[PDB]
RNA sequence: GACCGAUAGUGAACCAGUACCGUGAGGGAAAGGUGAAAAGCACCCCGGAAGGGGAGUGAAAGAGAUCCUGAAACCGUGUGCCUACAAGUAGUCAGAGCCCGUUAACGGGUGAUGGCGUGCCUUUUGUAGAAUGAACCGGCGAGUUACGAUCUCGUGCAAGGUUAAGCAGAAGAUGCGGAGCCGCAGCGAAAGCGAGUCUGAAUAGGGCGCAUGAGUACGUGGUCGUAGACCCGAAACCAGGUGAUCUACCCAUGUCCAGGGUGAAGUUCAGGUAACACUGAAUGGAGGCCCGAACCCACGCACGUUGAAAAGUGCGGGGAUGAGGUGUGGGUAGGGGUGAAAUGCCAAUCGAACCUGGAGAUAGCUGGUUCUCUCCGAAAUAGCUUUAGGGCUAGCCUCAAGGUAAGAGUCUUGGAGGUAGAGCACUGAUUGGACUAGGGGCCCCUACCGGGUUACCGAAUUCAGUCAAACUCCGAAUGCCAAUGACUUAUCCUUGGGAGUCAGACUGCGAGUGAUAAGAUCCGUAGUCGAAAGGGAAACAGCCCAGACCGCCAGCUAAGGUCCCAAAGUAUACGUUAAGUGGAAAAGGAUGUGGAGUUGCUUAGACAACCAGGAUGUUGGCUUAGAAGCAGCCACCAUUUAAAGAGUGCGUAAUAGCUCACUGGUCGAGUGACUCUGCGCCGAAAAUGUACCGGGGCUAAACGUAUCACCGAAGCUGCGGACUGUUCGAACAGUGGUAGGAGAGCGUUCUAAGGGCUGUGAAGCCAGACCGGAAGGACUGGUGGAGCGCUUAGAAGUGAGAAUGCCGGUA
RNA sequence: AGGCCCAGGCGACUGUUUAGCAAAAACACAGGUCUCUGCGAAGCCGUAAGGCGAAGUAUAGGGGCUGACGCCUGCCCGGUGCUGGAAGGUUAAGAGGAGCGCUUAGCGUAAGCGAAGGUGCGAAUUGAAGCCCCAGUAAACGGCGGCCGUAACUAUAACGGUCCUAAGGUAGCGAAAUUCCUUGUCGGGUAAGUUCCGACCCGCACGAAAGGCGCAACGAUCUGGGCACUGUCUCAACGAGAGACUCGGUGAAAUUAUAGUACCUGUGAAGAUGCAGGUUACCCGCGACAGGACGGAAAGACCCCGUGGAGCUUUACUGCAGCCU
RNA sequence: GGGGCGGUCGCCUCCUAAAAGGUAACGGAGGCGCCCAAAGGUUCCCUCAGAAUGGUUGGAAAUCAUUCGCAGAGUGUAAAGGCACAAGGGAGCUUGACUGCGAGACCUACAAGUCGAGCAGGGACGAAAGUCGGGCUUAGUGAUCCGGUGGUUCCGCAUGGAAGGGCCAUCGCUCAACGGAUAAAAGCUACCCCGGGGAUAACAGGCUUAUCUCCCCCAAGAGUCCACAUCGACGGGGAGGUUUGGCACCUCGAUGUCGGCUCAUCGCAUCCUGGGGCUGUAGUCGGUCCCAAGGGUUGGGCUGUUCGCCCAUUAAAGCGGUACGCGAGCUGGGUUCAGAACGUCGUGAGACAGUUCGGUCCCUAUCCGUCGCGGGCGCAGGAAAUUUGAGAGGAGCUGUCCUUAGUACGAGAGGACCGGGAUGGACGCACCGCUGGUGUACCAGUUGUUCUGCCAAGGGCAUCGCUGGGUAGCUAUGUGCGGACGGGAUAAGUGCUGAAAGCAUCUAAGCAUGAAGCCCCCCUCAAGAUGAGAUUUCCCAUUCCGCAAGGAAGUAAGAUCCCUGAAAGAUGAUCAGGUUGAUAGGUCUGAGGUGGAAGUGUGGCGACACAUGGAGCUGACAGAUACUAAUCGAUCGAGGACUUAACC
RNA sequence: GCCGAGGUGGUGGAAUUGGUAGACACGCUACCUUGAGGUGGUAGUUUACGGGUUCAAGUCCCGUCCUCGGUACCA
């Protein structure tokens, strides 16, 4: 016996894109590498780290890299120098 | 029934290539209006004098 | 001649394109060796001969006409040992007994008996596999060559390396020949510019460069490309031929058809008429007519089915004067003929014949691919693919050169991330109560106007409770990214050469699909197998222990075990169970027991049992002829009494007749409910045979807790060897392995200078109780009767157990 | 040296046929019909000559279809083919050459323009057959409907309405070589009949030359019944011969890893002789039997896979011969 | 999760996803192939949805103020992440929806993809600071090749141009099968062929057990009352591995398929028969349950059928396993080979979502395994017989009729257990005297032809020529027999005594009944029963070696070779005999069978009849008979190990 | 239950988003004609549903209900 019943309709997906840190705590870090790729802006920048276009949050000078907090509940990246 | 199933998608495949050779539109249709009229109203007599 | 030596080299070393095979085109073998010389065995004997035994010849006759050597399969003869109560992948290890006495050493042949043990190959996730291949033995049989590319190594010359064709030169080296090629300089599409240059408007930025400069010519080796390119294998396609001696049809031309019936047209005669029609006799001889021999064909059965026969025999069967059978001669030929059509037939071929060529077609598919040891050792994954059993790149493996101590573990420290859990603060779901606008329904009248009600539903509020992979006010353990020091081990990074692998399996855990089925499927994660032997689980890839260089008749252990198979405790202590539970399974059921916890009855007296009470208002009135409850309502009422419900049982067609209820007396101290939990009981059935302990068997030889010994592996240790790596003969460390990478060698044939051994006997062949870490190598002895080794180099037709391999011999 | 009878399906028949599985209900057949063809016919073979057709001439010769005979052969020309027409639209190459590039003497201080020539391209115009168009043809290819109401009700519809079509299946037949439901239902045969026969007719999914319906004869045809008959069977027995079996002569073959080759239960690539635990079993043959050796044979014919093959088809693609123009 | 169908093929978001990142499935949900000249940029401003009230037409809900509302709204668009310092809203001004780039990063096999401070040139807004290389982030797209367009201090085959190319900017692809094989492509194959796979489907085996079959729990209810005689809803728990399935683990270098035939065996979830308990069991009949697998379990019609229905029996016509047992055992009807036809589908070759007619079933048995028969040796001497039984096999079924007795029961209608007796069915074992069969060296009749020279009488051949009988042997359909009687232990059950637990109780002790089942009784085999047995009886303990153990070589009792043979038999074996002997052949008497022989005579013209004359013949039958053959021979076959104990 | 098809007036039924209680043929109603019927002549009645999109909806879109048929348990 086999009886036809077909059409899941669920195949697809869509590729998986890295979010997240890229780069962590006390890391040495040169200009311009990418330290958090995100969507929104789960993490903001912080001082010496700007947000991209695709709000990923990217460092401008070379330093060590911090993840403070933004005071309530709310996060932050900065890099500092040495 | 593979059988069957093999010429379901054959005489399929003969209709869009015969009707991607043949490609013939609709005819677009003439041209109406119906436009009408009415004018009903209750008049009297006299117009222009 | 660094070609062959009789399966090689021509197909053919020989009366070979022969024998055979085919109509034909065409295909196409097998098969060498007496001796130096015929001196080829006069003669005698058995024998009809064949063939022998002697005698001669001969160096040898074991050299006698398929004749040098003469292996292995296979077939025989004799005997040393074993063998007719034992199943044994046929061995190995232990091992007596017997019989020998070698290349003389911890000898050799046999082996009653004990422990262990399911061939090799290929393909596999996994093969003893009831998957494949081979009957055995022997020979033959697969990664080569040319040209070119690149990498390592070697050598010469080196910012210059080097010639090719050619000429001369013994098929040579060498001399000449620099024409050419590669490099030294790159960048740019190009013009061009130049240690810079392109883009650019830019003195900017970046790309590619050099400032940190080596190439080139040859040679070995790895690999790639073009060639059949590693062997073997298609079905097929194409070109040119050969075939109608079978068979299809046709053409010319002959020939065959025992016999028996039926009886058409016509004709004649008689009747009949106006003449015809018509009727009846006879005659006639028609017929894809009938029955049935020859002949032809094949339908039914049985037999044959390694046949008498690659299509038949036996018994019956159809046609058997015409669409007939058949002879002879002839025609049509393959993308074609022929076809009373089946794609049937065309030489035992046919959806397109056969042969030979292209041709060694192609094969991403299958099979095979041959010597050894050592170092290291995968993958079954991602992406893409007219891709899915294939391929490419990346991951993983290996070698070398480098950079060189970056790697790795753990502690401390800092982070990112929101699952498990939990909670309702969002989003969804949702249980009940309280109210609650409102929607009905009963209605009243009445402009659906005003209302009056209901325990008929209720949107939204609140309290209290639930739940969530796509819900989070929260939030772990881990894992992950780091820095920082700290120790502790070395293994990362790069560049280049070479890969293989993209079929995975199960177990534990986290999920999905599934039925929270599967030895199912699909991921994450760790192990194991793959590629892992050893011990345990009876046997058993995948479970538990643990990783094999080797020897030992040495010890300690892991898991698992200690009554006997079968090594070790009939070990100790304290409990449990009695079902063989152990040694198979649920809801549920049960006075099975063991242990904890409370409670009620409770020597002014329970429980069991014995005795008497079995009432009063009121013998209870209806649906009823009844019900003293009793086929079922209505009160769940209330005192006589130490004590009785107007009722739980029994019974009748209902009352009837009763029993318990409930308290008294007799008795005489444990009794009567409940909960948790330990070990058990039933529930409990299937297929050749005990059959769900491995077995015997066990009541401890089961289970639980505890302790001590002991056994137990190829683990670790001891001792002794060998190899590889590290530090400068020693130490330290190591050594399973498939595909695969790498390294050291053994052997064969030939050549080359050396060296020398062979008629006092070479190679080969047959034996041995010899040596080496392996491939292998001698030394004796015997056959052979003329070539052949050693050392260093070179070049390979280089090593076979497997191809349903080829040929031969033989089972 | 015939068995016979009763009924049915198909095919009229005699013939032919898959040598070597199918002998037929398949081909063929006389008959019917349609169409081609004026004779160097048409069609065919061949590039062509040359032939067949055929020393034939529409009462002839090719081709399709259906198959004696009897009664018949309905409707649809909308689509596809043929056939005829062709006023008109389109439609090739060849013809034509308006023009535009490019080059260039020359003119231009530059910028640019530029004759003639060469040369590259090229528009308008003309240009057949075909096709579009208009008719005929169905014994051409083919196709042949729905729904709603209505009669003393118990039901159907002679009848009427309305969509759609090119037309809506006529006669005859019908559970059939065609009926799935299905063993339809009724009747017969039979003790009992899924088959059979006669009816009915909700024809899944008959139907008039893919012919419809019948039909004497015929048929190694298929199907049901009956008489006779019997070892075909209840249910086997005996006898004869040829093998088998013993002896003398001769003597293969497929197969085959080596085999000293038990059976339970289990385990295991999940179906063991060979493994495990048990159970049993002196050694060696001869006649038998065939349960196992996933026995032998044939590199599965089924299934999938291969970017394998080959025959066939068509309105698959791309071409070619032919045939028109 | 075979292939086809369906569905999908590229990109984005969430969950799966296991708190980095990643991660699969034909897992769960959704979207995309765009839109916007403002929905971009900047500057300056500013805050949302709802609720409660006040408000015509305005309604439940437009717009208004009004408080409370850090968030539901809004964010072009799925979904996630994010946002009230706005990224959400307005308005002005604007084109940065810029050019050349780009240190460094994320991502990734590659091709690609994403982020990017900053620099320069030119701008926009802003007083300036500054921000701006599109939108809130992530989707909104595709390589190369070939062509088009635009521009260029590029090249341009001798030179100048040009044709043409390069560069830069750009356009043409649902190349959607989205890393795109071509600019261009659909089918049949049953007429089929090859290379592979059990990498992949069916059969059968295996794991699973959703489904199936079977069993059970709870108990509402039905059953006049009454859950539990029999039923049992709503729900729950299991077994089995026979159904339909799931998965693809063995086999595609072949594991033959359904039904039937032959032959079975096994399980018990028992169809009959046996024993029981409960009843809503009066009796006959029953219902359900428990124990029991010992035996039995039919013959026909249709169908290929298993199945099913029907007819007629039965005590019953059980369900299931064994490769849906069994094709190296058989059949081949059905299905799935080639022919052909119908209906139907397709334009078609062909096909079936159908039906119909016809169609090659190969194999000499090596091993194991079965059933039989031999040959060797063993069994502490060699022999001949008779045996015990370990063990093993077989058998094991049951009807009807009568009597008890029209008794028990019943109101009747109806009608018994138990206890006896007869006679059957199937099956089994024997044997042939009877009934029959077969009887091919028996007897008779007769045809055709031919031979014995002829008549007569015979022979050959024609299936033994045919036909009528038929002995022995073998045989059933025939006859005789059997499965009986019983013990012992049980199973379900029924009990005594009887506590634990003053009672009660089939309980732990103690006892006893109780089935066709178990062990025996019955029949067969059976000491290879290597555990080799036990009885009774025969023969006896010789000859050399050799120094022994031991060897060999004559024998005894006994047996065999060889021979006559059948009661036996494939061959061996067994058995009866081998000259003091009836073992076979012949003989001669007989039985039996056939039936009236030949010759002769008589009667008839003759075919022929009758007498001589129950004659003649006679195979295997049985009784005598030494006639013939079983001759003479030859071979094999004991000398009895050791220890201990007991005896004398 | 799944797939495919249609749901209009009493009837059968056309309508590519653009005016339909119905536009087209029948019924039906009122009248006329006729002795009275029939024919004939004159006039007359929200797209299955609910919610959108749209300036406009039978139509475009999302859901519900019904009926035809195919595809199943069972007899
Ligand atoms: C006569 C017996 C034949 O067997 C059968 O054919 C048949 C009975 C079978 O059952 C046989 C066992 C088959 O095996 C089966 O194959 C199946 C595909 C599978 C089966 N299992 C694997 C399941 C398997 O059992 C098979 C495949 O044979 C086809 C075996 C295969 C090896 C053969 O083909 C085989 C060689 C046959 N053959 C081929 C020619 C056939 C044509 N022909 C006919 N007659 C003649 C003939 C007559 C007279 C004269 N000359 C010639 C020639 C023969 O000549 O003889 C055969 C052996």
């Amino acid at each position: 016996s086999k009886k036809g019943v077909g059409s899941t309709k669920n195949g697809r997906d869509s590729e998986a894109k890295r979010l997240g840190a890229k780069r962590a705590d006390g890391q040495f870090v040169t200009g311009g590498s990418i330290l958090y790729r995100q969507r929104g802006t789960k993490i903001y920048p912080g001082e010496n780290v700007g947000r991209g276009g695709d709000d990923t949050l990217f460092a401008k000078i070379d330093g060590t890299v911090k993840f403070e907090r933004f005071g309530r509940d709310r996060k932050k990246v900065s890099v500092y120098p040495v | 029934a593979k059988r069957t199933d093999a010429q379901i998608k054959s005489k399929q495949k003969r209709l869009e290539k015969e009707l991607e050779k043949a490609k013939a539109e609709p005819v677009t249709p003439e041209y109406t209006v119906r436009f009408s009229i009415d004018t009903t109203h209750k008049t009297g007599k006299r117009f222009l004098e």
